[PDB]
Order: C-alpha cells, then sequence, then structure tokens
RNA sequence: UAUUAAUCUAGAGUGUGGUAGGGAGUUUUGGAAUUUCAUGUGGAGCGGUGAAAUGCGUAGAUAUAUGAAGGAACACCAGUGGCGAAGGCGAAAACUUAGGCCAUUACUGACGCUUAGGCUUGAAAGUGUGGGGAGCAAAUAGGAUUAGAUACCCUAGUAGUCCACACCGUAAACGAUAGAUACUAGCUGUCGGGGCGAUCCCCUCGGUAGUGAAGUUAACACAUUAAGUAUCUCGCCUGGGUAGUACAUUCGCAAGAAUGAAACUCAAACGGAAUUGACGGGGACCCGCACAAGUGGUGGAGCAUGUUGCUUAAUUCGAC
C-alpha cells in the first residue's frame, strides 16, 4: 500500500496489495514463455470465479 | 459503473471524466478489470483505451507517484 | 491414528492427599517396592529440613511449578531438509516429566550419599538453579529458535 | 389416497433392481410377514440393543420398502409425477411393457408413455387437485369414496 | 540529523539491505540481515533479518525521529519484521511506502532457473 | 446437365444509414526501468542453494539522491470480450488500410465452391552485412549433492541478443479437426449493432463457454458453438519398425522447404479409447504402544543360548 497506521484494518488489505504486487512482478523479473506468463494470471481469474460466482 | 453506458453515446474520450475514472481506478494507480468498472464490453474498451491515454497523458501515473 | 485417549492416574495417601506426592515416589521407587525408596526419601527429608528452613509443602509445590517447562517439539517433516513446528504440553504431561526428570536425576549419580542426592535434587529444583528449570528455558529456546519453521505450513 | 383408497403401494418408490424383477420384492414381502411373525416373540428377553436393533429394521423397512407389503404381482398402471423424480419407476417398468402413466414438466418429450399427461405437481397449489382427480377417477371402481370427478369440490392450498 | 531523513530499506527474500540515508542522499549507517556474521542460509531468516533491522534502528533511534516512513523496495517480511521492530520499540509509522520500482520493460530480466 | 434472348433475386457483394472491435501496414511521443558517470556520504560486508562454495568489498564496496545517459521494450489495462486470411492482435496517439456486424422492400441476373498452375505471408530460433550491445544468456569456466550429477543447485561469463537490409519457413501453426454450399430443438448468459426502453429486464440478426434429446460413435464423447445431414474440390493413410534412411528435386550463403525408400524383420503397431488395480518428489479419508510421551530394553558389559563366518568327520540340515 502507500498509508498504513491502523490496528487490525488496513493489514488485510495490504496481503491483498503485496499479493497483487508479487503477482505483477513475477512476469518481468525473469524472462520465460509468455504461455505460462499469461496461464497463470488466467488460472488465477478462473479460481476466483468459480469458488464465488 | 460508467454514466455514458446509462445515457447512449457508444463512445467515450478524454474530457477530464476523472471523477468516473477514481470509480473505475483504485488508489493504487491500477486499472481494474471490466468486473469492478461495470461496463458492458464496449464501454469496457473506451474506457481502458481512455485510462491508458491518461497514463500516457500523465492524468494518470503508471505507478510512479 | 487416534485423537482422544483418556489417561489415568492413582490414588494418593491419606496423611496430605496429593496425587502429585504419590506419582513421584512410584517413578522413582526402585526394585519395585516402596521399602529402599522409603528409606531413601526419610534420608532426603531429614537432610533436607537440617537445612533450608521453610514449610516442606511450600518450598515443594515451589520446586514443582518452577521445573514445569512450557513448549513442546511436535516433528514436522518439510519433505526435503526437515524442519520441525513447536506445540503445547498439556498440564498431566507437564506434571508427568517433571516427576520422570526427577526420577532420571536423582537415580543414578557418582557422589557418595544418595539420601543427599534426593536432598541436593529438591533444594536445587526449588531455589531456581538448572536442574529442570533449564528444560523449561531450552524449551522455549527451541521453539524460538523454530520460528522460521513454526511460520509457515506446507 | 392411501389412507381414503388403495389396493397396494410403496413409500417412496422402487429403489431399482425391485421393478423389473419382482423377486427381489416377493422376497421383500414375504420377509416382511415372516419379520413380524418372528418379531412377534421379540419381548425384551436376549438383548435389549438387539430388540432396539430389530425396531431399527423395521424403521429401515418403512424408510425404504414399507409399503410393497399386499403388492403380490406387478401392476398394470403405474404412477409417476415426475419422469425426473422415478428414475427406477420409469426405467425398469420401460424396460418391460406395462402400461405406464406418467407427467411431463419442463425438460422431456410428452411422448414417453402410453396415455400422455403434461401436467405438473411442483406448483404448491397444483398437486392437490391433481391428486384428487387422478384417485377419484379410479376410485369408483372398488365401490369407494369419489369426490373429486364431475363435483365442484376443488382445494387452494399451499405445498405442505 | 533532521526529524525526517530517508530509511531505504530494499527488502530482499535473499540479504534485505537497509541503509539510512539524509535527504541529500548521504547515509549515516547501513545493514544487511547477516550483519552480526550470518551471511549464508541464516541471513534469509526472519532472526537475522531482524538483526539488521534493529541494526539500523540503533544507529537511527538517535536522530530526532520519531515516527518515519518506510521505504520498503520489493515485496517480502522484511518490511513486517522492520514494522514489529520499530513499533516494540514505540517508534510509529506513517507510510509503507511501496518503493518497488514496478518492471516498465528496460532491461532484459535474467532467465529462469532451468 | 452446359446452356440461348430475356431471365426470377432468395445468394456474391453492392446503392444507403447505423455500426463495434487490443484487426493491421505507417508515423510520433510519454511513463519509467536499468545500470552507470560528475556528486558526496559510510563503516564491514556482498553471493547463494537442502547446506555452501565459485564469485565480489576498505585504494570506500552495500546502499544512497538528483543531474545526465545507452540499448531496450511498455506492471494493470486482459472479459459466457471483440477484432482476427493462419501465424495473431493491449503505454498511448494518429495517417492509412482491411475485415466486418446490423439493417436496405436493391441491383448485374445467380455472375459463385475447391484449387493443377501461379501469388502471398508466415510464431520463433538463428545467419552475412552495417551499427548497437542496455540487459541476460547458452557452451559452459569455477564451485554444491554425488557412485556419475554430465540433467536438475549457485556465481563469472561470451556466442547469442538487439535495430534495418538480405536469408530465414518450420511450431504441439491446433480446433490433435482444409475448406465452400444449403439445412437442422433448446437453454443459462453475454458481446456488436436495430434497438422501445436511467442503464435495464426484453429481444432481431451475427458472435462468444457450456448444455442435452434427435442425430453421431470402437469408446472417448460431440450435438444446431456436431465428431449431425446432404452437394463440389484440393491434401493424406492402407499393419508396425524399416521409413524420413539413401538418391534426387526447387529455393534458401547454411541450418532447413517438401519428398521419399529399398532390402529386411515381425505378425506385429510403445496403434487408439475405455474398467479396476499397481504407481507417484498428487490430494480427501478412519484406524492399531505403530508412532507422539515415557518405563525398561538390546547394538554396551558379566554373560548364555541362538545366526553367519570359519574350521572340519559331520562341526549335520533347514530356517534368514
Amino acid at each position: 500500500e502507500v498509508k498504513n497506521d491502523d490496528l487490525e484494518l488496513a493489514l488485510k488489505k495490504f496481503k491483498r496489495v503485496s499479493l497483487e504486487i508479487r503477482r505483477l512482478a513475477q512476469r518481468h523479473e525473469y524472462h520465460l514463455r509468455k504461455g505460462m506468463r499469461l496461464r497463470e494470471k488466467r488460472k488465477i481469474a478462473q479460481k476466483k470465479r468459480r469458488k464465488f460466482r | 459503473y460508467c454514466r455514458f453506458c446509462a445515457i447512449g453515446q457508444l463512445r467515450i474520450d478524454l474530457i477530464d471524466d476523472l471523477e468516473a475514472l477514481k470509480r473505475f481506478l483504485s488508489p493504487y494507480a491500477k486499472i481494474n478489470p471490466r468486473r469492478i468498472t461495470g461496463n458492458c464490453q464496449m464501454h469496457q474498451r473506451h474506457v481502458a483505451k481512455a485510462l491508458k491515454r491518461a497514463r500516457y497523458l500523465a492524468l494518470v501515473p503508471f505507478v510512479k507517484d | 491414528r487416534k485423537n482422544r485417549a483418556p489417561k489415568r492416574t492413582v490414588l494418593p495417601d491419606p496423611v496430605f492427599n496429593n496425587t502429585l506426592v504419590t506419582r513421584i515416589i512410584n517413578v522413582i521407587m526402585e526394585d519395585g517396592k516402596k521399602g529402599l525408596a522409603q528409606r531413601i526419601l526419610y534420608g532426603a527429608f531429614d537432610l533436607i529440613e537440617q537445612r533450608t528452613k521453610e514449610k516442606p509443602l511450600t518450598v515443594f509445590e515451589r520446586a514443582v511449578g518452577n521445573v514445569m517447562p512450557r513448549l513442546e517439539l511436535r516433528v514436522r517433516r518439510i519433505a526435503g531438509s526437515n524442519y520441525q513446528v513447536p506445540t503445547e504440553v498439556p498440564q498431566d504431561r507437564k506434571i508427568a516429566l517433571a516427576l520422570r526428570w526427577i526420577a532420571m536425576f536423582a537415580r543414578k549419580r557418582h557422589e557418595k550419599t544418595m539420601l543427599e542426592k534426593i536432598a541436593n535434587e529438591i533444594i536445587d529444583a526449588s531455589n531456581n538453579t538448572g536442574a529442570a528449570i533449564k528444560k523449561k528455558d531450552d524449551t522455549h529456546k527451541m521453539a524460538e529458535a523454530n520460528k522460521a519453521f513454526a511460520h509457515m505450513r506446507w | 389416497i392411501a389412507k381414503r383408497v388403495d389396493v397396494a403401494f410403496i413409500t417412496q418408490r422402487w429403489l431399482g433392481g425391485t421393478l423389473t424383477n419382482f423377486k427381489t420384492l416377493s422376497i421383500s414381502i414375504n420377509k416382511l410377514n415372516k419379520l413380524v411373525e418372528k418379531q412377534a416373540e421379540n419381548a425384551a428377553d436376549l438383548t435389549k440393543k438387539e430388540n432396539l436393533m430389530l425396531s431399527r429394521e423395521i424403521e429401515r423397512l418403512e424408510k425404504f420398502f414399507g409399503g410393497v407389503k399386499s403388492l403380490k404381482r406387478l401392476p398394470n398402471l403405474l404412477i409417476v409425477d415426475d419422469p425426473v423424480y422415478e428414475k427406477n419407476a420409469v426405467a425398469e417398468a420401460n424396460i418391460l411393457r406395462i402400461p405406464v402413466v406418467a407427467l411431463c414438466n419442463t425438460n422431456t418429450n410428452p411422448e414417453l408413455v402410453d396415455f400422455i399427461i403434461p401436467a405438473n405437481n411442483h406448483q404448491p397449489q397444483s398437486t392437490c387437485l391433481l391428486m384428487n382427480l387422478l384417485a377419484d377417477a379410479v376410485a369408483e371402481a372398488k365401490a369407494m369414496p369419489t369426490m373429486f370427478a364431475y363435483k365442484p369440490d376443488e382445494e387452494i392450498q399451499i405445498e405442505i | 540529523n533532521v526529524s525526517s531523513g530517508i530509511i531505504h530499506v530494499s527488502c530482499s527474500p535473499n540479504n534485505t539491505i537497509v541503509s539510512a540515508s539524509d535527504p541529500g542522499g548521504n547515509v549515516l549507517c547501513w545493514a544487511s540481515s547477516g550483519t552480526m556474521g550470518f551471511k549464508g542460509s541464516r541471513k534469509k531468516t526472519p532472526y537475522s533479518a531482524g538483526i539488521a533491522a534493529d541494526k539500523v534502528a540503533k544507529t537511527v533511534k538517535e536522530m530526532g525521529m520519531a515516527t518515519v516512513k518506510l521505504f520498503v523496495k520489493g515485496t517480502g517480511r522484511g518490511k513486517d519484521t522492520a514494522i514489529r521492530s520499530f513499533a516494540n520499540a514505540g517508534l510509529s509509522i506513517t507510510e509503507i511506502n511501496e518503493k518497488t520500482p514496478i518492471p516498465h520493460n528496460g532491461c532484459k530480466p535474467p532467465k529462469r532457473p532451468r
């Protein structure tokens, strides 16, 4: 995140912010096939879809 | 979601619509997908291109602040 | 794999009515009988009461309470280089480990008076000097060292 | 209907391996008869757990197949309130060629039975008069009460 | 120095680094996980990361600062242990400045491990 | 059936209006990254896998901030989404161009299918040329387990890479499915338009995942988003290995493009789908002192019997 001073609220959002930053940096910090490079995002989206319609 | 789909114009352009942009854009300066924005598919690409222009236009940062 | 199996304890003595004292007596007893255990206990108690003037029940409960550990190291395997995750000890296990430590450090030594062996064991367990308090210290230290291993579960 | 006009029935339906082959149900009715005759003697004299076990066997009888007690043959007509709810009662009956009456509601052909009835029972206000009119269309044969055939009698009730 | 200087903390899983820089860009002290003799596998553990964090702390706990920004570079857990160490010492945080320069597609990244 | 004059327009598009899309050839900038160089700081480390080492640092390395800069490509934008000759298409912008989609009561009068032949592009790797090389990088150099670690682990590291000319021509280029014509239940939705209609819900036509009846089938399963039904043409396969081996062909500076045996063997295809098993450095599962905890206990001794060993007439023999 950019701000964090709350005791219990902002940390949970910061967790997903860090997860998003990791997902965004795990495609350009190391060169690889674009196949899996996009498959990771597509599979994350698919997993997030069917769990909660 | 966008007012443009609710009025009918079939396109948008950067006329400093930043207000509605803040509904589509997280405070993290990253474009949320079609789910959050609420466009159907056409205004979705319109707001996508507008947000990308704003990135180019420096209306919205890429990530740097 | 069993998840719950009730334990059991034994009957106390009709003078002080404590199960812990008969448990520690029955784990330090040797040759099966209490006889030589009774003699060694009487000698140790005389050598204790000649010094360290204090109510015997209070000093004994102080020793037993301070002996009790705080952590438990249940093994955990990474499947690569295995690193274990610490856990907790129930109070019955706490007491049991305390009495078994007393038994194993009071059974075999190379000083002369075994009466005095148990006497010194009880007194230096009471005075918080290292005899079984270091067990609590090292079981806390192991969990401190296993902090990274307990952080993530695989 | 069972408490007013009946000759035989089943609690829920055939569970399979019971309609196209009534051997498994003839032995079922015979074992029900013999089990009642045998349990008439069981009076909590050997094991109370075992008499509870016998009462529970009776309970499982009422649940799975308590209805098969008076049917000594294969019925000529089989009522089917839904082709998607009477899998066995439709399939095993259609293995043979006994006449079968069935409904057709939302996702099946109306031509899977001999006579066509597109009626439905999922609606709360439907099955009441549907079942009453079906029952009083046959109950007249056995010289038994018939109150929904041409009479103004009707019901408006929710499902319960 | 001033009550609000700069603390560049580059949190990496392998040898997290941290340094206290002046607003002009001049450091005053620095450390990295493994400073006290832990370079290897045990620097990557949170123990040595916290050791480096408290070292740079004790070299910055007397600078006139009571609430300081966290210039966390990269995403990991050095940020969390540094904030925990600062909070246990009574020094509050103003903001978690995510200083990650997100890849803008410049230099070619090193290839994935074969 | 080819058809004549006229033809009929229901197609091919096309008059016209609306019309959405990451379609594309072309040309521009912006974000910053990256590492450096001028700048100073500063005290003691960096590198890393299962653990380390190779490999870097006081003559100032980490890290640092702005200034300035080279090549280089643009986190997200990324969908019951669309546009797509295939290959594909997303920091933007625009020139241009292409394909549409919906509707036109319309026209030439059906003016079109496949494709010998010809034409075209072609992911990507790599090549000569000129330049650039920021960055990583094979091969690997060194180092870690190792019986070997040559594959998998880490650092140093160049060919390579990169920009354009010329050459690249293949991919698991697929939809494991070449097309074109005509027709065929539906549904949750949703997309582009015609849209009444805050958006809507709701549809009309084309599209986008599934669905299940006919139908289809060796089974997988497909099913109006057929592996369904009929019409027309190009490509292929007649059991497997042999067999893409050899010659030869055309082009390509070459790798490669296609092509293809014989002799022989076997009577079979690593031929496919499907049923349960074994199986896993795949998961859910309940269980027994089996573990988790301990008493004692043997490998530890006095030791005595027992095994192998040896010796030998057998140190019977079997038992592992």
